[PDB]
């Protein structure tokens, strides 16, 4: 007798899926949602190649450390990294106010190049101080690149004052300090004052500091300390500086343009010629899958975060043996 | 399954059937697989899994911020807010695989059902349904069932 | 449709039936709807649109802050939250819709599979299912047909 | 419901069966659960609910700040994420429960629908279906159509 | 033969819903869920009249800017309107501290009337100083109508004094200020005293101020520059002032009550008249439907915003023609 | 004739459950998701026993009020309780600099126990200094335990200055403060200095106080008022203090050690003695449910918080009476 039947297929697949009603159903095909693995290599975006510092941390370079002499003709980027290691910043020992904001607005910005903003030619001071704190890389006594000691002159230090205008057409960042001499003598012998008064004003701020003599616990073989300061002049702005000693004036400042990725990453992962979709911390990604599970900080067009190693999409049906 | 074909009265798959998912499996005098109800379901599961993909597809840049000695209570409500988002994708993107992959293989159960319906109601009084997704009665006529252009008057 | 009764054995629609959703058509010597099913299906189709209006109802009066240029990071935490929350909220409201939009289609598709059931089990051995929704058999039996009174003893 | 069993054609249910939720009543010269269809269903409502549990089994910890008279906006930030995260899970918590509670009631319908569809499968051309779940035709018989062994050619 | 069938509707309906298996699929009867419009008009909620300001901003209302002279007799608001141009808010050049949380306090409140703290009359040093730089209406050289600025009397400025408690059953919010001279003279001819010490003490602040003479870029005409302070004074609480030079004095405080909307709205929308359950910086809405695609920043009774254009819900079956 | 029929349960059950298409539908078998109830009662975890105050705040066990003797031996907690009632702090009147910070640090930290820092042996200055602000527990005038007061000796106070290193390998939590006396006479007979210049300084920070001379009103009998300060001396580091008047110089410090839970509860909660799973502020408990509508914010392993009094979830099929 003639017969006609209806049937399903089945094949020798070993992979399951869950259901909410169900633990382990063996399916015919199956589809893999996150992807597991990275390359542990450092990429370009398509704003460019990025700025690794494995010798100067980002405050350094912005002061103007005389270990940091590679980075005065000015660098542009898509994101930076800092190695996670012992950083050559600050050399004199002395705090940054508000570094977190310096640092966050540095990375913001794509380009950056130096410009003379004060000329000590004509001041009536001498500004060719150095320091053993700030040794330059033949170990010889230099100072901050992006900044000027001033001390006496022909022993006498007047009332200094000098303008700058800013008119190219971008913001600029420049840094200022106040030195706190240890003893009385040091007070007398630098600046030969025994109380200064010392400020920056500009269109927006008012800003004025006194020193305080008093000795503090050594740092790095220095009795001293300084209190590091910054600020932004915008374009049209001006910016006038006036002591009678107790400051370390700006001489150049930063002209920053563009937009950035705004990201420091913290890695000693190897910086490799590559053109990349999604950047990691932990490595570079490129993938159809919608899920991923290394990290939820990433920079580009990268796939979702979930900590499930992974997940399995029912596609085809119940795998049933005849 | 709900609709009670697959792993239900029709007990075990065939293993000879390569060429799509359902198909048919006859014995006359002289395998192979439905093209309307198989490419159908292929369309569903091809929309099904670029929607998936798609609710997912949107990107946000979770920056990392740096806190000082004295900023301890705006690090830890900005740890909260990434903490908890991530909490919430994680039930979602677990939640909806679980919810899918029930109705996939029930969707794939009733496909089966309705391919064993619709020869039922072409074949009528002619054959008898055994009871295993099977039908006791040339093959042109085995043909026009499979197109479903059989004449149950002719018979 | 997984219950194959709508754009499956009953090929077309009737554009004469606009009183409601489900209906019967005779054709005897000498057109309308089921008030029964059809009520039921109104009664699921508005207690359901309701409850996807009071699930959403619920509200937050999100502030706008103002922040100096000196507190960038509290700024951007402020603009992560109410980016992230409101990507949440979008996926949920797309993927409620495109979930329910599916069961609805379905649930019709098995309220007429129901209707074409409770007629075929009335009837019994009297008629004969000619397999595209009709049943070869007064206007009195006909009507007792329609509101379920029918008794096959009678014939 | 979808399957149209339960308050169906099927219109009320049996307190004499205290046993388990599906199972046979007979009447012959001489009442008990299905226990195939119904420890199977017992294993879909206890993985089930497991897993509902599982999802929403994962804890964080949300500490109160204390802001001074002068951190108005980041009090304010911080308000919004703990209220707008717990509207989220209040969302999700009472969406999920209304979501399973209508599968639950048609998968209950659907595992009667299909105990239905097996007896008749075996039973063949010997008895006749009523059309309120029940068919007209020894208690080795009876007890053989329970455990799905009856054979048809016998009688 | 006598026959009976069961079938379903269709109409000339040609409104599609999406599914996750299927896109654009015909349907019967559908619902938009998603409110496309907007009425582009600014209407009172049930707090009130909003307080619409085109001329001065929030910070000039606060200090008693004296173009800003129609505010004097008091306001109160369900909500606050800034117009997005040029407005009038600190005349005289310098910041004001902590002017973002200022700007939310004031706004939070639902009425503010003035209240007199110190009376100048006893007072033995001249308080009429008017400035170029605050101009009234008719371009007159005036001042503050809120604060005094304390200059000399008879050729001397002696050590000042004066006490106010709260006793009016709610808080009072004051302003004063530390003016800060370009030159040697201006100190001298304004205040007499080189060197100056001023304070504003209460139960629970004390703060203290030193002025800093050295010249500033030009801002508007005026070479000098102040730095704006203000404070809560609560009932029952007494403030006490205390100078010998360099001080704009409080002279007025504002008394306030209840609690607003907390909003300032930034738009240049026309002010109609009408009551609103939900008020948008984009306009006025009313309707049943649950979504909205204007803005996630709203005020009152308002539906869910999502980015989404339309939403349909299937409420009818599939629409298949004959 | 012989008949066979299928078949369902029903029962007397009257447990309703809500769906998306259908309000209270009776069923057989049914859950309860939601747990509605707790145990008003303050246990411990598994950090150990909380410490409860209801006679000294946080920040008044730090500074050492003399009413506050109890704590000088020292404590350790898993959480800490504060009664929300009049609790004694700072005695003297003023303000601490980044309070809710210091009671957020040391609510992080386990265990703390006292270390005396400063030896005033050997000072050359009156370090018994005590006042009526400060009473002590037989009302009698004392002062901080944790700090000294430092007034004239022989008449005349000298430039002082003292170091401590730790080397405990631990942090230490210190604080100090700057007395601004009212008038010109107090200044000179516990100082005898019109003008003083006092500072404290570690490897990291560099900080400079002056006083004010100018009367404050009473808050506590005291015409006087102190500016409260605190730091952190981490392992190796250096503190150097130096003065010549007007400060509350520091003779013990807090060491520090491990993590508590970080949390301060405000309630009137018994102190019970039971080991717990889950802590609130508002009780105790233990279920096996998902849900719970009591608070947000908890201690430990709890289930999520819902406003929901009752959710109910479907076991069984729906109950249809014969
Ligand atoms: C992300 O998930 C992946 C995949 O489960 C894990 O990485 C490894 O993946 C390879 C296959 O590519 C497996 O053979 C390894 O066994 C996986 N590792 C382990 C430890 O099992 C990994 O666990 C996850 N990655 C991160 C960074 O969490
Ligand atoms: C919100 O969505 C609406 C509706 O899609 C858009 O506004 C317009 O709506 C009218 C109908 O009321 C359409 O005729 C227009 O074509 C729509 N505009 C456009 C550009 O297509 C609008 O895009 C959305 N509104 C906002 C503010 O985003
Ligand atoms: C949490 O929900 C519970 C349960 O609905 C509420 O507390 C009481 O619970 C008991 C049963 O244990 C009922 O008899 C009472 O009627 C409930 N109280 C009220 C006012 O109805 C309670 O409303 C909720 N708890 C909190 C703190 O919100
Ligand atoms: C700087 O160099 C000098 C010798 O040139 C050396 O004595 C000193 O230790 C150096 N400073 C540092 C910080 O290494
Ligand atoms: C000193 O420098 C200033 C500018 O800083 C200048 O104006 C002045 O002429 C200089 N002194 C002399 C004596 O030239
Ligand atoms: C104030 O008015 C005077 C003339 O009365 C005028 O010279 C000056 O420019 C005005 N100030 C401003 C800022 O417009
Ligand atoms: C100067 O004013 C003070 C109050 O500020 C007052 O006490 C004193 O009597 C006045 N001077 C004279 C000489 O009256
Ligand atoms: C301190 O005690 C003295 C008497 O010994 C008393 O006069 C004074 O009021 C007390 N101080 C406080 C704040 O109670
Ligand atoms: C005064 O105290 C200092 C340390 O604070 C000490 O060095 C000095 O010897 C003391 N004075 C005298 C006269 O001994």
């Amino acid at each position: 007798p003639d017969k006609i039947c209806i049937g399903y297929q089945t094949n020798n697949s070993t992979e399951t899926v869950n259901t909410l009603s169900e633990q382990n159903v063996p399916v015919t095909q199956v589809e893999e949602l996150v992807h597991g693995g990275i390359d542990p290599i450092l990429c370009g975006t398509e704003l460019g190649s990025p700025l690794v510092l494995d010798d100067c941390s980002l405050e350094g370079l912005i002061l103007g450390n005389p270990k940091c002499d590679l980075y005065l003709n000015g660098r542009e980027w898509s994101y930076i990294v800092e190695r996670p290691k012992e950083m050559e910043g600050v050399c004199y020992p002395g705090s940054i106010e508000n570094q977190e904001e310096l640092r966050s607005l540095f990375s913001s910005i794509k380009k950056y190049e130096r410009v003379k903003m004060f000329d000590f030619t004509k001041w009536n001071v001498t500004y060719t101080g150095t320091s053993k704190a700030c040794n330059n890389t033949s170990n010889q006594g230099s100072f901050y690149r992006s900044m000027r000691w001033l001390t006496l002159k022909s022993g006498q230090f007047p009332v200094q004052t000098d303008e700058y205008k800013n008119t190219r057409d971008s913001d600029i960042v420049f840094t200022w300090a106040i030195h706190h001499p240890p003893t009385s003598d040091e007070q007398v012998k630098l600046y030969k004052n025994p109380d200064t008064l010392s400020s920056v004003t500009t269109d927006e701020i008012n800003r004025s500091f006194k020193p305080n003599i008093g000795p503090r616990p050594l740092v790095r073989g220095q009795q001293g300390r300084m209190d590091y300061y910054w600020a932004v002049l915008k374009p049209g702005q001006t910016v006038k500086i006036q002591t009678n000693g107790n400051l370390i004036a700006p001489e150049y400042g930063h002209l920053i343009t563009g937009k950035s990725h705004g990201r420091i990453l913290k890695n000693n992962l190897p910086m490799g010629q590559c053109v990349t979709e999604c950047q990691l911390n932990e490595g570079v990604m490129n993938t159809s899958k919608p899920f991923q599970n290394t990290s939820k900080h990433y920079i580009g067009k990268c796939p979702k975060y979930i900590p499930s190693g992974s997940l399995k999409l029912a596609i085809g049906l119940r795998n049933v043996p005849q | 399954g709900l609709f009670g074909a697959i792993a239900g009265f029709i007990e075990g798959g065939w293993p000879g059937l390569v060429a799509g998912w359902y198909g048919f499996q006859h014995q006359n005098a002289e395998i192979a697989a439905d093209r309307d109800s198989t490419q159908r379901a292929i369309d569903n599961m091809q929309n099904k899994l670029n929607n998936v993909i798609d609710k997912m597809n949107k990107q946000f840049e979770v920056v990392n911020h740096e806190f000082s000695e004295v900023e301890s209570r705006i690090n830890m409500i900005n740890s909260k807010i990434d903490d908890q988002i991530t909490d919430i994708w994680a039930y979602n993107a677990e939640l909806l695989v679980l919810l899918e992959n029930q109705k996939t293989l029930d969707e794939h159960d009733a496909n089966v059902r309705n391919l064993h319906d619709r020869v039922r109601r072409v074949l009528r009084e002619n054959a008898i349904d055994t009871g295993d997704g099977c039908f006791e009665i040339d093959n042109n006529c085995m043909d026009t069932i499979r197109n479903g252009t059989y004449n149950h008057k002719e018979y």
